[PDB]
């Protein structure tokens, strides 16, 4: 019941960002090799 | 058939202890975070050391042993 955009860390490239952008970040950041 | 404990720690800093094998599968592990905190494998995401943990693979595949600590990305996209 938290009416706010949650700010959390991207465990790949180590950046603190909003959660909508954390999810999207991963899709780019996990693309390795 | 056994159960080993691994520490899947969220971005909110909360630690979820699961009871699965290193040679089990990631698909099972994420189903067990849903079994513990009550958040589905859709709304949570498995990442160890910066690598995403694929459903078809195992913990042991991704260099994850029993009692390894890894990161869990909450999404809460359902609302
Ligand atoms: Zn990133």
């Amino acid at each position: 019941g938290s009416r706010q955009v949650t700010k959390v860390d991207c465990p790949v490239c180590g950046v603190n960002i909003p959660e909508s952008h954390i999810n999207k970040h991963l899709d780019s950041c996990l693309s390795r090799e | 058939g056994s159960h080993m404990q691994i520490f899947v720690k969220t971005l909110t800093g909360k630690t979820i202890t699961l009871e699965v094998e290193p040679s089990d599968t990631i698909e099972n592990v994420k189903a067990k975070i849903q079994d513990k905190e009550g958040i589905p494998p859709d709304q949570q995401r498995l990442i160890f050391a910066g690598k995403q943990l694929e459903d078809g693979r195992t913990l042991s595949d991704y260099n994850i042993q029993k009692e390894s600590t890894l990161h869990l990305v909450l999404r809460l996209r359902g609302g």
